[PDB]
């Protein structure tokens, strides 16, 4: 007989508080009773369980349905605390790759013996007229809360000295598999596979499909990857758990097919949480999922990465704050694609959502490819120089350059600094009583242009907004406006191109039909002149 | 050479904090310094059963293109108990604001001479990341004291004394304070006697940044000096005036909005009235005074916002109270910032940090004007320093921007 090497155990512990696990032994059939004691012999033959007595009061309940069913539930609840998948498009192209998986894998791995006595479980005899047999496990038991972690950090300390030892390939290790790749010749590759299952074999570990690799919902080939089919349900009765899987299905169906929008599913789930009800469809919604299915008609695949060339990111806006982008190397060649869809605001505009999406783009960069890629945006240079300069947030974006695929992103009004010479100067004020929801508002100018509306069905915010509202309509391309309103003022300083505020959104318009705007705060209530709490508080 | 037990507050646990991404070059320094590391011993490799994890980067210090190592260890810090030592819980040496000059010098390298409580050694572990997690991560635990823990000065307060003992005795007159992997040293002295007092000290620690506190700012509120008024002038100063009455208490606007009054073009020059100027001459006398009642106290939190005003410059102010400012500052500091907000806000952040460690000796809670993730995803790209302030985000545009340039 050969040695094998020792695999030192993982010392291992209970929560504080808490003891070992007592649970009753349910009733068993005949049938399972005798296979159970079949293979827990020929297990115990094969030493990775021994049988125990008296002294261990913990028992863990046992079923099977032959192969054995342990329920470590209550152990798993009771045991202590031990410390996201790989992406195709980070992986470098390599003539060879070989995938391993373990067989047999946890039990390959001694657990810690001090810890065995409390993965105790009892088989019940027949008819219960003796004691159950007893046993315990000499090794990782499937389904314990500690078993991957351990058996990962095993594996790695066994792999560790080959990868030093053979710089020339490259091996992942993922969780139960091993994927090792090397640009080198078919033999040389197989020869070295041979040595590192070998070397699996020093410590007793037992190794064996070929390509494509179906793999965590994808497709593996060898130069290029993919997702596998995704399965589009077909019903007259959309349920909420219907939209849940379609959403999900969708946003994986995202990351390589370009163009896909969950928007119109993904509004349908606010506050419904019932899993059975028949939702209707917007024409939106169904033209949306009609081009998703245009989308999946014809299938795409992404390439593998190669670190000498340039990482590149592509963004375009699909509008209503969808927004979507693709990272390729050379052109027509994508590794990867996405989509990025809105935060939920009160107001908003095009750069900022821009600025949002780079860099979750960045985020995801660095997570798979390690570094954050040259992008390519909708925007001029002009103005992303005007819009943060004059933001009042610190803002920036990494390395990018202008591509011109409309729509572009522009900036549709700019206040200005000063006050403008010859512009007529429109005191705005508005006012509502927050009993009868009865209020005012308008405008008085140096001109003598007076303005005053009477409101039903509004608030102070509303009529503040609508006296502004008014200003802009009635004056012409060159105006400043002055108010009293810090709220109006706050709104209009964050430069909203859109809004879910109808009233704001027709400011917005306002302000971009006109040359000039100036906008100019005072203290309400301080007497200052022009400014007239009388006119609407009538 | 002995390990003082160490433990966590009652009822807390080890931290266990997410490792966010690292870009590929700093991962290699992490994986080449952390080698270097454990060959020292420094650092040992760990298994699963030790759940707990701390955040890890690399960056670089001014004049140096060599990376260094820098834990996050905030959530470790304010999960470590409270620690109290034979100093009996020293005061800060507020004679070193007072000083004409401070070093700040990096004593780090001594904290790996000391070994770590057995015990909580659990509670220092961090992770090395893998690109597209094709790997498990590298995941180690100290065994000497980690640069960044709050427990690693307080522990080696009393070598650090034995050790300064001597400078201190020979020239008193040299203010000495200690935070995290820093040391402030003050003097009155000239730069270049000053440099090389700091080698002296340097090279007295090797055998075992250039501050101006003098010349530091506190801010006072002004008011524009005009010959001619416009309407919007005169808006304006009603505006910073009716905003300084929140702070000062005597402070009343009435005569020049009184200049106002009826509806007249912003651009109009309005001439000032007897009244309106003796008004204006009051507050400002009001405003040449200090602030009533302002007081520091070490059981609150301190507090600090930052205003982007444009042009490079950026306004902040320091306080516990709110229109009870402890200190406000301007910085327009030009190096190599032009095209970049989220640099130029870092920096702004270390200055004030340490300004803030000078002066009460320990760092405040900013109040950031940027969106959470831009500032989370662009921040340890330029940050230098070897500790690390508390923050927040302020989404909401302030209306005083103006009023404190
Ligand atoms: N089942 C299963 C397999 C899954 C699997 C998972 C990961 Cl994380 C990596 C993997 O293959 C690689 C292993 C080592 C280096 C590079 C690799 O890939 C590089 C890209 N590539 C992919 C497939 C192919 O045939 N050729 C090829 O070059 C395979």
């Amino acid at each position: 007989m050969v040695p094998i090497s020792p695999i030192e155990t993982v010392p291992v512990k209970l929560k504080p508080g808490m003891d070992g696990p007592k649970v009753k032994q349910w009733p068993l059939t005949e049938e399972k009773i005798k296979a159970l004691v079949e293979i827990c012999t020929e297990m115990e033959k094969e030493g990775k369980i021994s049988k125990i007595g008296p002294e261990n009061p913990y028992n863990t309940p046992v079923f099977a349905i032959w192969r054995k069913l342990v329920d470590f539930r209550e152990l798993n609840k009771r045991t202590q605390d031990f410390w996201g998948i790989p992406h195709p498009a980070g992986l470098k192209k390599k003539k060879s790759v070989t995938v391993l998986d373990v067989g047999d894998a946890y039990f390959s791995v001694p657990l810690d013996e001090d810890f065995r006595k409390y993965t105790a479980f009892t088989i019940p005899s027949i008819n219960n007229e003796t004691p159950g047999i007893r046993y315990q496990y000499n090794v990782l038991p499937q389904g314990w809360k500690g078993s991957p972690a351990i058996f990962q950090s095993s594996m790695t300390k066994i792999l560790e000295p080959f990868a030093a030892q053979n710089p020339d390939i490259v091996i992942c290790q993922y969780m139960d598999d091993l994927y090792v790749g090397s640009d080198l010749e078919i033999g040389q590759h197989r020869t070295k596979i041979e040595e590192l299952r070998q070397h699996l074999l020093r410590w007793g570990l037992t190794t064996p499909k070929e390509p494509p690799f179906l793999w965590m919902g994808y497709e593996l080939h060898p130069d290029k990857w993919t997702v596998q089919p995704i399965v589009l349900p077909e019903k007259d009765s959309w349920t909420v758990n219907d939209i849940q899987k379609l959403v999900g299905k969708l946003n994986w169906a995202s990351q390589i097919y370009p163009g896909i929008k969950v928007r119109q599913l993904s509004k349908l789930l606010r506050g419904t949480k019932a899993l059975t009800e028949v939702i209707p469809l917007t024409e939106e919604a169904e033209l949306e999922l009609a081009e998703n299915r245009e989308i999946l008609k014809e299938p795409v695949h992404g390439v593998y990465y190669d670190p000498s060339k340039d990482l590149i990111a592509e963004i375009q806006k699909q509008g209503q704050g969808q927004w979507t982008y693709q990272i390729y190397q050379e052109p027509f060649k994508n590794l990867k694609t996405g989509k990025y869809a809105r935060m939920r605001g009160a107001h908003t505009n095009d750069v900022k959502q821009l600025t949002e999406a780079v860099q979750k783009i960045t985020t995801e960069s660095i997570v798979i490819w390690g570094k954050t890629p040259k992008f390519k945006l909708p925007i001029q240079k002009e103005t992303w120089e005007t819009w943060w300069t004059e933001y009042w947030q610190a803002t920036w974006i990494p390395e990018w350059e202008f591509v011109n695929t409309p729509p572009l992103v522009k900036l549709w009004y700019q206040l200005e600094k000063e006050p403008i010479v010859g512009a007529e100067t429109f005191y705005v004020d508005g006012a509502a009583n927050r009993e009868t929801k009865l209020g005012k508002a308008g405008y008085v100018t140096n001109k003598g242009r007076q303005k005053v509306v009477p409101l039903t069905n509004t608030t102070n915010q509303k009529t503040e907004l609508q006296a502004i509202y008014l200003a802009l309509q009635d004056s012409g391309l060159e105006v400043n406006i002055v108010t009293d309103s810090q709220y109006a003022l706050g709104i209009i300083q964050a430069q909203p191109d859109k809004s879910e505020s109808e009233l704001v959104n027709q400011i917005i318009e306002q302000l971009i039909k006109k040359e000039k705007v100036y906008l100019a705060w005072v203290p309400a209530h301080k007497g200052i002149g022009g400014n007239e709490q009388v006119d609407k508080l009538v | 050479i002995e390990t003082v037990p160490v433990k966590l507050k009652p009822g807390m646990d080890g931290p266990k904090v997410k490792q966010w991404p690292l870009t590929e070059e700093k991962i290699k320094a992490l994986v080449e310094i952390c080698t270097e590391m454990e060959k020292e011993g420094k650092i040992s490799k760990i298994g699963p059963e030790n759940p707990y994890n701390t955040p890890v980067f690399a960056i670089k210090k001014k004049d140096s293109t060599k990376w260094r190592k820098l834990v996050d260890f905030r959530e470790l810090n304010k999960r470590t108990q409270d620690f109290w030592e034979v100093q009996l819980g020293i005061p800060h040496p507020a004679g070193l604001k007072k000083k004409k000059s401070v070093t700040v010098l990096d004593v780090g390298d001594a904290y790996f001479s000391v070994p770590l409580d057995e015990d909580f050694r659990k509670y220092t572990a961090f992770t090395i990341p893998s690109i597209n997690n094709e790997t498990p991560g590298i995941r180690y635990q100290y065994n000497v004291l980690p640069q960044g823990w709050k427990g690693s000065p307080a522990i080696f307060q009393s070598s650090m004394t034995k050790i300064l003992e001597p400078f201190k005795k020979q020239n008193p007159d040299i203010v000495i304070y200690q935070y995290m992997d820093d040391l402030y040293v003050g003097s009155d002295l000239e730069i270049g006697q000053h440099r090389t007092k700091i080698e002296e000290l340097r090279q007295h620690l090797l055998r075992w940044y250039e501050l101006h506190p003098d010349k530091w700012t506190v801010q006072p509120i002004v008011l524009p000096e005009k010959d001619s008024w416009t309407v919007n002038d005169i808006q304006k100063l009603v505006g910073k005036l009716n905003w300084a009455s929140q702070i000062y208490p005597g402070i009343k606007v009435r005569q020049l909005s009184k200049l106002l009054r009826g509806t007249k073009a912003l651009t109009e020059v309005i001439p000032l009235t007897e009244e309106a100027e003796l008004e204006l001459a009051e507050n400002r006398e009001i405003l040449k005074e200090p602030v009533h009642g302002v007081y520091y106290d070490p059981s609150k939190d301190l507090i600090a916002e930052i205003q982007k005003q444009g042009q490079g410059q950026w306004t902040y102010q320091i306080y516990q109270e709110p229109f009870k400012n402890l200190k406000t500052g301007k910085y327009a500091r030009m190096r190599g910032a032009h095209t970049n907000d989220v640099k130029q806000l870092t920096e702004a952040v270390q200055k004030i940090t340490t300004e803030s460690i000078v002066i009460w000796g320990k760092t405040p809670k900013f109040k950031l004007p940027i969106q959470k993730e831009t500032w989370e995803t662009w921040w340890t790209e330029y940050w230098q320093a070897t500790w690390i302030p508390e923050w927040e985000f302020v989404n909401t545009p302030p209306l005083v921007k103006l009023w404190y340039q």
